[PDB]
DNA sequence: TATAATGGGAGCTGTCACGGATGC
DNA sequence: GCATCCGTGAGCGAG
């Protein structure tokens, strides 16, 4: 039960579901002791069990509504790990991650296939405590925390932070996700290439895999981080180190639209 | 016996696997009263626990591999 | 099913 | 150690006593007035563990200085806040009570 | 039937008032049971609508509060064509009825919302994953704090032992307890005006090195 | 592509093995902060600045490099990994 | 239809013509949007019965 | 993918599951799709 | 510009007032206007004489009666409040047996209006009511998907007034009524109703061993009241019968036409399917005292004469539109009412009994509680009430006439099948078969054709001319769905000479089956071909050469086009255009012959015929709900006559009255280096310089000051600890003085909240110590502009206690909204569409001089890539260019309508008249042909486009006829080595906007119980890497790269302040631990009765809550 | 705490296909 | 052994 924004209170449907309980159990308490009739006793002791079959799995009977109110259930510890939604689908096998970001993607012409064009302020953020280190080295900041509070505000962006960043950036490689992720392919890892402007630049051939083409596509990024996940992303998972596909053993980066019609 | 990839997928040794899949109040059920012990062998147990999946540069063939400069090399090499 | 209709069946019978 | 094997079992209400802090006794959640769990509330500094790391409820004990203590005014272990998340509590029943996921 | 109690707690909650009935009744007095047990039946069914239909729980006295409160307003709604002023209620409450008292009462009366209310017509979204998480320090936060400790080690160095004993001793960084100077002075050997003496040197040698460094300053906050 | 990449599958019996031998090969570069590379000077992976060049960043980037000179044995159980660690920290002190 | 749409594209449908379409495109529109929720469902069988 | 033999430790499953998932979108005198979910 | 316009087809109405679906629908249900005696009983009028009088004292309704609204419309929007009126209703307390009345008249709460457009305001913030589709009330057969001969009857009411009631004739041949999901003989229930075994024999006899079914038992044809008894007992179980208890929920159940109410619409369409008479809208009657039977015999002989074959027996459709319904805003608010009254009326009869019984006024009689949160309902929280897409005129238009199957009271997605979903023969005039979603919604939310309207009884209709002899009358006859299945109806298209049918075929349809008919056998014909489509599929030239699918683009794309600063009504247009604009506000208008007065931006003041000087104020770059900006432009001049209907202003965006979207640029159609690749497109520099694309968006940001427990919230210039640099441009008050810039990360309103329970770290308490500062007593809270946006301020609205004119919450001290607008100049990653449904991000912008030319120096605005065309199968845009081309020249814009429209040959005619003053120019001024221009004259020959050995000049035209030019390389100065397709092309720029979409997070907010990150742009938070994402990684084998986005990346906690810390410090990364939504499950599970246990290998626990949870 | 008062109230509907259990 | 019941599922983004 936490206080939001505006001081207001919001608690968990476990909460009014337990309140229900514990107030059939303290009823049946109170009266035993008094010694009630057996059609008392029978209807108390009925209701502590439509207590317990609504807190562990509510539905399975007929539904609590919160109050009269809301025709909502109340939310049960069944309902909470079952599910799309369900503590398993949601949290266990797919999580949301920290270093990542999203933009909608443009055709990228000019570079190499194990290359792609990512925004200079994504890749800011992205980058953001490996820049601070790198502006240590250099001497952009005194320390991390004054680097940090100079990348708060943006007309507080120097000239040698971006000459910095280019520094961090070296060999490294991101990974691209258009969703839906149909299959392995459907996430590659390119090396960045810092650009100004808004968008993400693909590269051309492998949209056909991705099944991205540029109606307004958006696409992921995501940074992988260890020098072990940096060494899988670069090996494996580079765009050009898959050139035919697992399905069939036939090649996926093929000259595709354009590109066939120019020869 | 032929079964379908449902029956197949929920009939699975390890039930982290089996009650992430589906009928979760009835998996965890039978596999309660089973006293069921989950040796991860599978992906999606290992996924949930955040371990290492059993694959690619976790599989314990090429997970074990070690690297070593010539130098170092014959430097221990006397004991 | 439906205590409400099972109770008043209960008491009823008194 | 290091972990190679999950098991799961049905446990026994002594099993639950085992994991339980304390017994909630009663319903209400918060005080009206100043927001703080009620004593034997479904929140409670008492059986679950303080709001606020290594302080008990009335503030007699605070910092470290105290890992395992309890204080005697309050109720509350002063430890990291983070137990909130852990540590549990039972409700004994008059009745006994089927499980539904074994009725149904 | 809506008041916050479901209809078998309300009617177990009036036999409880039937039984209280049934005990202090007497027969010798004419009037038919009916009668005696409908007075502790209404009286034991509010007692449980008002101990139990709130999540955050206010007592008996202050719940008839904030109800008289919302039948003046209801009314003052009937007679004005349209919804009372804080103050406007405030005189119609009578005496020691303030717009303060009027809106402070109804911020108290107010019910908590269910974190599981749907946002969107999709079954998808959920309100408290909104909700971020104020208490744990974020990666940020934990970062900074331990770079304090760093820091303030790295600083402490310059000091002596002794020195910087009576300044890790007299704050607090050791065990989390702040000792007194004579208690320092029990400790090192010295005198209480003799710790509070190198405990003044000691931190007035940091303020130079502070000042000279220029080190602990993005710390300011 | 990643250079030589062709030659890097033909080194090893799994293509995944030769990932663990650069991200440990990385690692080790990175602790030891270089020194204990088995690249001469003008084999240096260097990157290219505003002010000319300086060596590469990436501990991953050489360490592939490393690996296409025959300079650096992988295999499994070669050392105990008490040896291994001591012995580059006594070689190469961080 | 037993009666066929005679006009290409450059020459351009009737408006009645263009109404008999729509059958064809509608109901082909949700067929494609149907089996969707359904390969992604059998998708997620194959993953889960195949995993190990 | 790689044209070569299999490199031990490759997610073989994962990698089947994918490969007759992609498609499926596309399967269309045609019993298409659910024919494939039927067997 | 002048603007010829093709086609000779005559249009004998003009659409319909086109918001009236709304407009009409919600004055019908008030009826605040009419004088209180002269309601005609629909809608509000109809709650109230249904819910009274109320029963046992009689309280009993008389009139009721709407006043004026609390705030006048603006206001209500600025202010977060509802835009609604006060509804007070007579009612007079009748006592029982006293005689004595007491007449009060009862205050029943605020009712929400409907504004000009057909539009609400809710808490300042505009939603529209949308229609709804459902199975109409009546009674219908379908087949019995049993068995092939036997059919069940269905009986339908109003949807929650009364159960479904099936009636089949199997399995033994007893007739079974199917109600509350409970079987028994049908035949019980007849006996109560008042007939015998003699009576049935009689009407209902006839059919052979059917009848025979029915009256198998005898042993129930004995007695109405025992019969009443044992049937009230086959419905519930352990209720005596009582026979109090029979009667009461029988006629309940049936004769209430309280509980129980067909359609109005249901009511005749029974009528007419059973050939009988209903007296209401009731099953049956309760006339004193026996049960009388009105509707259950005629659907017993019309199923029984359905299931042995009998002609004229009719099994229906039920996708039919004479069979589905349209519920409006009128009816579906009326109804939210007709529950939230009978509750009131609930809250009646238990206070008509306790209390004073005696003392007793209306007044005290009557709580609104009920009513009050049963509309706020509707209107707050409803599906159907959804939040008003106005990016733009047109989207807001479309929003009103947008029509769902879904919404409480029908459909869910998993519930429609093709059926509801299929464009069916009767959607011919009624419903668009273009405008739907495509993807998840298909065919279930769909907008109303043009000329379409939805009558009384909620059927809709479309007009059709009568035609009588060979001449064709010019009456509309506006037929029902089911009305047009009786006559053969001719296209619009056929051929005319005066009123004369001048063909010897024309075509037509019977039952919308397509036929060719004598000029004899016509009895109607449609009105225009504007008739089969919505209104955005009506703004699509050429329409008739563009496929289905994309024209739904087309269609569904115009509703998303933003407002430009400079924007254009489309040079090629089907006429619509102007009129649009007109019937959804958008341009102001003169209301009688007049004379213009003042000239301003913010006011046009007009003198009329009448002498009154009437003023106009115009509304001036004000916010919609999307941030796009509604801003009303002067398009008169002082002094300036007008006639009634001429325009003196242009709307957000509009043209000259006319519906402007976009913009015409003159597009050249080409891959270009694949920067076109795959729907990308390609910009000429020149677009942006002279501010084409560029269009104004007002985002708001709103903070407030409340009450804490530990303090005041002060709004203050005074924020601790922080430089001039960041307060310059607030005022004194803390609030930013309008006209500053804005950038990321600054404040827009600062403000001091009192800090929590402080706990100094011990760290702190030496840091305090050695800076000689106190620690402040208030936190910064101020409020700052998100990453990525930012701006001018353009207004500050400040609300404090001491308010005269709004409501403030409880506990809140005071309120203060900031109001920042951008003007957005097109870039990269921008979105641009044209009417044909061609679609695509903008991938360069070319520099003018890299810029494809002609041979003058004037460059294309755009580069289209020709290979989007043929899989897409939009043809219109190429004629949109072709047609484009020569109005370039001509300097003219067209009318062509859909389907009567310009056909190529009278364009062509147009390239002819272009080319001279393209060409003829050119060879006046003194030059003949380039050296370039002949070896593209050269391939068009090798390539069939010219014909071999005549002139350059007649080459360039019979080159030029084809829309094709020469196109001369900007970067090279050597051609393109063939000719191209340019021409002008009206292409919009739409909604997505990159500046909106990207986003980027490092580390930051995290959901409570999870640990994981949030969701979404402006709560700051990492993208989701779903299960589909994770078996990707898998797939790869990317062990270490997935237990990241597991473990240190979401919610292993100590791990990411780790993994954070060694990033930092410069180290690689820390060994992840247990991610903290696994504890979640383990203690779950737990509360679930389930231990569950990790484990050594040796079978040993393993604790992983690090001993926290054990004693 | 005393007049007498004694068995609810909702009624939500164009899936669908499946497999495994329960019934005739 | 078939009819028939019940309980189970049904592919990023912004709000
Ligand atoms: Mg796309
Ligand atoms: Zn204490």
């Amino acid at each position: 039960m936490v206080q939001v924004d505006g001081g207001r209170f919001a608690t968990s449907d476990l909460n009014d579901l337990y309140r229900r309980l514990i107030n059939r159990n303290n009823r049946l308490k109170k009266l035993l002791a008094q010694g009630a009739p057996e059609i008392i006793i029978r209807n108390e002791k009925r209701m502590l069990q439509e207590a317990v079959d609504a807190l562990l799995d509510n539905g399975r009977r007929g539904a609590p509504v919160t109050n009269p109110g809301s025709d909502r259930p109340l939310r049960s510890l069944t309902d909470i790990l079952s599910g799309k939604q369900g503590r398993f689908r949601q949290n266990l096998l797919g999580k949301r991650v920290d270093y990542s970001g999203r933009s909608v993607i443009v055709v990228g012409p000019q570079l190499k296939l194990h290359q792609c064009g990512l925004p200079k302020r994504m890749a800011l953020e992205l980058f953001k405590p490996f820049l601070l280190k790198k502006m240590e080295e250099k001497g952009i900041a005194p320390n991390v925390k004054a680097a940090r509070r100079m990348l708060e505000r943006q007309r507080d962006i120097k000239d040698e932070v971006w000459d910095a960043l280019e520094e961090v950036i070296h060999g490294k490689v991101v990974l691209l996700n258009r969703a839906p992720t149909l299959h392995r392919l459907g996430i590659q890892a390119f090396q960045p290439v810092l650009v100004e402007g808004q968008s993400i630049q693909l590269h051309p051939l492998v949209c056909e895999a991705f099944n991205a083409d540029f109606d307004g596509d958006q696409m992921a990024v995501h940074v992988p981080l260890s020098s072990f996940a940096q060494a899988e992303a670069r090996i494996q998972m580079l765009s050009a180190h898959n050139l035919l596909s697992p399905a069939s053993g036939e090649p996926l980066a093929k000259p595709s639209r354009d590109i066939i019609l120019g020869l | 016996l032929l079964m379908g990839v449902t029956k197949s997928a929920l009939s699975t040794k390890s039930w982290l696997s089996a009650a992430s899949f589906q009928n979760t109040t009835h998996v965890l059920t039978e596999a309660a009263i089973a006293g069921k012990k989950d040796e991860l062998i599978g992906l999606k147990e290992n996924v949930i626990l955040g371990r290492l999946i059993p694959a690619g540069t976790g599989s314990d063939f090429v997970r074990f591999t070690q690297v070593v400069d010539q130098k170092t090399l014959k430097a221990i090499e006397e004991a | 099913s439906d205590p409400v209709r099972q109770y008043l069946h209960e008491i009823g019978q008194v | 150690k290091e972990v190679r094997k999950v098991r799961i079992a049905l446990a026994s209400p002594e099993k639950i006593r085992s994991w339980s802090y304390g017994e909630v006794e009663k319903p209400e959640t918060i005080n009206y007035r100043t927001l703080k769990p009620e004593r034997d509330g479904l929140f409670d500094e008492r059986i679950f563990g303080p709001i606020k790391d290594y302080e008990c409820a009335c503030g007699k004990y605070k910092r470290q200085r105290f890992e395992g203590k309890v204080c005697e005014r309050c109720g509350v272990e002063v430890t990291k806040s983070i137990v909130r998340r852990y540590r549990m509590g039972h409700i004994e029943l008059a009745t006994p009570a089927a499980h539904i996921w074994f009725v149904k | 039937t809506g008041r916050g109690l479901s209809f078998l707690d309300l009617i177990q909650e009036g036999n409880q008032g039937l039984i209280r009935a049934v005990e202090k009744f007497e027969y010798k007095r004419r009037f038919k049971f009916s009668t005696y047990a409908t007075w502790w039946i209404r009286q034991a069914i509010n007692r449980a609508i008002a101990d139990q239909a709130r999540t955050i729980r206010i007592p008996v006295h202050m719940v008839e509060t904030i109800n008289k409160l919302s039948r003046t307003a209801r009314q003052l709604q009937q007679e004005l064509g349209r919804e009372p002023t804080y103050e406007e209620i405030a005189e119609a409450m009578g005496p020691g009825w303030d717009a303060k008292r009027v809106e402070e009462t109804l911020k108290i009366a107010q019910e908590p919302v269910s974190l599981e209310t749907p946002i969107g017509d999709e079954k998808d979204s959920f309100y408290g994953d909104f909700i971020p998480d104020e208490h744990l320090p974020s990666p940020v936060d934990a970062a900074t704090q331990s770079l304090l400790s760093e820091e303030l080690e790295k600083a402490l160095s310059k000091l002596s032992e002794r020195e910087a004993m009576v300044l890790k001793l007299r704050k607090g960084l050791i065990d989390g307890r702040e000792h007194t100077l004579e208690e320092v002075g029990a400790f090192f050997g010295v005198t209480r005006e003799r710790i509070r003496q190198i405990e003044n040197k000691a931190l007035r040698k940091l303020k130079y090195h502070e000042s000279r460094t220029r080190k602990l300053r993005d710390f300011l906050d | 592509a990643e250079p030589g990449i062709d030659k890097l599958f033909g080194m090893v019996d799994s293509k995944y093995r030769l990932t663990v031998v650069v991200a440990k090969r990385a690692q080790q570069l990175l602790r030891h902060g270089f020194k204990n590379t088995v690249l001469e000077p003008e084999e240096r992976p260097k990157m290219q600045t505003l002010e000319g060049l300086f060596d590469d960043p990436n501990a991953v980037t050489w360490a592939m490099k490393e690996l296409l000179t025959g300079r650096l044995v992988f295999g499994e159980n070669l050392v105990p990994e008490d040896r291994l660690q001591k012995e580059m920290e006594r070689l190469y002190p961080v | 239809f037993e009666v066929p749409v005679r006009s290409s594209f450059r020459e351009g449908l009737t408006v009645l013509e263009y109404f008999i379409s729509s059958h064809g495109a509608r109901k082909g529109g949700a067929d494609t949007a149907l089996r969707t929720a359904d390969s992604g469902y059998l998708t997620r069988k194959l993953v889960d019965v195949t995993h190990e | 993918s790689m044209a070569r033999p299999v490199s031990i430790g490759e997610a073989v499953g994962i990698v089947a599951a994918q490969s007759i998932g992609e498609p499926g979108t596309q399967l269309t005198i045609t019993q298409g799709l659910p024919r494939v979910i039927e067997l | 510009m002048e603007i010829k316009r093709f086609g000779r087809i005559r249009e004998v109405i003009p659409l319909p007032p086109l918001t009236e679906i709304q407009v009409e629908s919600y004055r019908r249900a008030l009826q605040a206007d009419v004088p209180p005696e002269k309601r005609e009983n629909v809608g509000i009028q109809a709650a109230f004489r249904e819910t009274f009088p109320i029963e046992e004292l009689v309280l009993d309704f008389l009139e009721y009666r709407l006043g004026e609204p609390p705030f006048p419309q603006d206001e209500c929007r600025e202010k977060d409040l509802t835009y609604q009126a006060p509804l007070y209703a007579r009612l007079q307390l009748i006592h029982k047996d006293t005689g004595l009345i007491k007449e009060d008249e009862v205050f029943l709460g605020h009712i929400p209006l409907m504004t000009e457009d057909g539009s609400f305001i809710i808490n300042g913030a505009d939603r529209v009511i949308v229609s709804q589709i459902h199975r109409s009330p009546g009674v219908y057969f379908t087949p019995d998907p049993a068995r092939p001969g036997r059919y069940i009857a269905s009986i339908i009411p109003l949807p929650k007034r009364g159960p479904w009631i099936d009636l089949e004739v199997e399995p033994n041949g007893v007739v079974s009524m199917k109600v509350n999901k409970r079987k028994f003989p049908l035949v019980l229930l007849l006996r109560v109703l008042g007939y015998d075994q003699e009576t049935l024999a009689r009407e209902l006899g006839a059919y052979g061993e059917l009848v025979q079914g029915l009256m198998d038992e005898s042993v129930f044809a004995m007695r109405p009241e025992e019969a009443l008894i044992r049937l009230f007992t086959l419905l519930r179980p352990g209720d005596p019968p009582k026979r109090d208890k029979a009667v009461a929920y029988v006629y309940g159940l049936i004769a209430d036409p309280r509980r129980y109410d067909l359609g109005e619409a249901g009511r005749y369409k029974a009528e007419e399917k059973l050939g009988i008479r209903l007296s209401g809208r009731t099953l049956a009657r309760f006339e004193d005292g026996e049960f009388k039977d009105e509707v259950f015999l005629p659907t017993l002989r019309y199923l029984f004469a359905l299931t042995a074959g009998v002609p004229g027996h009719e099994v229906d459709d039920i996708d039919h539109l004479g069979n589905r319904r349209i519920r409006t805003v009128g009816e579906l608010m009326t109804d939210q009412f007709r529950v939230g009254l009978a509750r009131l009326a609930r809250g009646v009869r238990e206070r008509m009994l306790m209390g004073s019984e005696d003392s007793l006024t209306p007044a005290k009689l009557v709580n609104s509680r009920p009513l009050e949160a049963a509309i706020r309902e509707f209107f707050s929280r409803s599906q159907l009430s959804q939040f008003k897409d106005e990016t733009n005129p047109l989207s807001s238009l479309r929003h009103k006439r947008r029509i769902s199957a879904l919404g409480p009271g029908g459909l869910t997605r998993e519930r429609a099948g093709f059926d509801v979903r299929d464009v069916h023969r009767t959607h011919y005039g009624r419903i668009c078969p273009v405008e739907t979603p495509e993807g998840a919604n298909i065919g279930l939310i769909t907008s109303l054709a043009a000329y379409a309207r939805v009558d009384e009884l909620g059927f809709i209709r479309t007009p059709y001319r009568r035609v009588v002899g060979g001449v064709v009358t010019d009456e509309v006859v506006y037929m029902t769905a089911t009305e047009e299945d009786r006559y053969t109806i001719a296209q619009a298209n056929t051929p005319l000479e005066g009123n004369r049918i001048a063909a010897e075929r024309v075509v037509a349809r019977r039952k919308g089956e397509p036929v060719i008919v004598s000029p004899e056998e016509v009895e109607f014909m449609d009105v225009s071909p504007k008739q089969v489509f919505s209104v955005n599929t009506n703004l699509i030239p050429f329409l008739e050469h563009d496929d289905a699918n994309r024209a739904l683009m087309g269609s569904n794309m115009q509703t998303q086009a933003v407002p430009l600063i400079r924007a254009q009504a489309p040079v090629v247009m089907t006429g619509l255009e102007e009129r649009v604009v007109r019937d959804s506000l958008a341009a102001l208008y003169a209301e009688e012959d007049g004379e213009v007065a003042k000239v301003d931006g913010n006011r046009i003041v007009v003198r009329y015929e009448d002498g009154r000087l009437v003023e106009y104020p115009l509304r001036r770059f004000y916010r919609s709900n999307q941030g796009t900006a509604l801003d009303q432009r002067p398009r008169v001049v002082v002094g300036q006559r007008v006639r009634k209907g001429d325009l003196l202003a242009d709307g957000p965006a509009s043209e000259n009255g006319f519906l402007a979207l976009g913009q015409n640029v003159l597009v050249a159609i080409m891959p270009f280096d694949g920067y076109n690749f795959e729907d990308a497109i390609v910009i000429s520099e020149e677009l942006l310089k002279r501010d084409f694309y560029t269009s104004i968006h007002i985002e708001r940001y709103e903070i407030e000051a409340r009450d804490t427990k530990l303090g005041p919230e002060r709004i203050t210039r005074d924020i601790p600890h922080l430089s001039e640099a960041a307060l310059r441009d607030l005022d004194e008050e803390g609030v930013v003085r309008i006209g500053a810039e804005v950038k990321p990360g600054d404040i827009l309103v600062g403000r001091t909240s009192f800090k929590g329970e402080s706990e100094p770290t011990p760290e702190e308490r030496l840091l305090r110590s050695i800076f000689g500062e106190k620690a402040r007593d208030v936190k910064d809270t101020s409020l700052r502009v998100p990453p990525g946006e930012g701006g001018i301020v353009v207004r500050t609205v400040r609300l404090r206690r001491g308010d005269p004119g709004v409501e403030l919450k409880p506990g809140v001290r005071e309120v203060v909204r900031v109001y920042v607008a951008q003007k957005r100049k097109l870039q990269v990653g921008d979105k641009l569409a044209n009417r044909h449904g061609n679609k695509g991000v903008v991938a360069k912008i070319l520099p003018v001089e890299d810029m494809p030319h002609l041979p003058d120096g004037t460059p294309v605005d755009v580069i289209l890539n020709p290979l989007g065309v043929p899989s897409r199968m939009n043809l219109g845009q190429i004629l949109e260019t072709h047609l484009g081309l020569a109005g370039y020249f001509l300097g003219q814009r067209y009318i062509s309508p859909i389907f009567d429209g310009a056909k190529e040959p009278e364009i062509k005619e147009l390239l002819a008249q272009a080319f001279e003053v393209y060409f003829g120019k050119r060879k006046g001024e003194g030059f003949g042909v380039d050296k370039r221009e002949v070896e593209v004259l050269r391939r068009a020959e090798k390539l069939g486009l010219v014909t071999p050995g005549k002139t350059p000049e007649e080459q360039l035209k019979e080159l030029f006829l084809q829309g094709k030019v020469v196109l001369y390389d900007g970067r090279t100065g050597e051609p393109i080595e063939g000719p191209i397709v340019v021409g002008q092309m009206f292409i919009m720029k739409l909604y997505h906007m990159v500046e909106d979409k990207m986003h980027a997070r490092s580390t930051g907010p995290y959901s409570l119980i999870t640990q994981q990150p949030l969701g979404g742009k402006a709560q700051f938070g990492g993208q989701r890497f779903g299960e589909m994402e994770v078996w990707a990684l898998e797939a790869y084998g990317a062990a270490h790269t997935l237990q990241e986005m597991l473990t240190l990346k979401s919610d292993d906690i100590e791990g990411r302040n780790a993994a954070y810390e060694a990033i930092i410090k410069g180290e690689d990364v820390p060994e992840p631990s247990v991610p903290e939504s696994f504890r979640v499950l383990v203690k779950e599970l737990q509360a679930l009765a389930l231990d569950v246990q990790t484990l050594d290998e040796k079978d040993n626990p393993v604790d992983i809550f690090e001993g926290l949870a054990s004693k």
